């Protein structure tokens, strides 16, 4: 019990500082999130990657960064679950948890639309030769690479 | 000076003897973003002359 006296002071402490990156990842997603869909320089986004799938994995990276701390929390005793300051943790947690997969929802749709579409030049796009000179080139759309 | 769009400076590397050159090449990493027939060309600059 003498330390677990220490520790019951020490839970709390975690409990904060699990509080404030949360609400740092949330903030950062709110202003990524305008950039991400607005497609803009100096993304979210990392290097190459598809404006779609970049997304995807933007948010990934996030949610697992969140996720972390939470499977490390449950491990702790002391009913740390019980206390009011850990639920209203888990409460942020779940709210930005939602808006993230409901961000993800957005871009898988918007894509297997994209998919459909795509599908058709492929099929239609032949061979096409421009210019007065007979320059004929590879019509391979950018949108199937 | 006076390039279509903006190159970021994708890598740097210095001259081996001493601090005297510094090698960079130029490139876009956004995908498809890169301008069609845009400036494919690296520089290296003197730190005596960084005019140009």
């Amino acid at each position: 019990p003498i330390i677990a006296d220490e520790l019951e002071k020490k839970h709390i402490v975690l409990l904060e500082m699990y509080k404030q990156d949360l609400k740092q990842v949330q903030s950062i997603f709110l202003e990524g999130k305008q950039f991400v869909d607005s497609m803009h320089e100096n993304a979210p986004l990392f290097l190459n990657m598809p404006p779609i799938a970049g997304a995807l994995t933007w948010c990934k990276s996030l949610r697992d960064r969140i996720q972390e701390p939470i499977e490390k929390l449950a491990q702790l005793g002391q009913g740390i679950t019980e206390r009011e300051e850990y639920k209203d943790v888990q409460k942020l947690y779940t709210s930005i948890t939602k808006s993230i997969k409901d961000y993800e929802d957005q871009k898988i749709l918007s894509w297997e639309k994209e998919v459909e579409d795509s599908s058709q030049d492929k099929l239609k796009q032949t061979l096409l030769c421009k210019d007065e000179n007979d320059l004929i080139k590879v019509n391979f759309d950018p949108s199937l690479v | 000076e006076k390039e279509i769009c903006k190159r970021s400076v994708s890598e740097i590397s210095w001259h081996p003897e001493g601090p005297t050159k510094v090698a960079v090449s130029y490139a876009i990493m956004r995908f498809q973003q890169m301008p069609e027939k845009m400036p494919t060309q690296a520089y290296v600059w003197d730190l005596l002359n960084p005019n140009s």
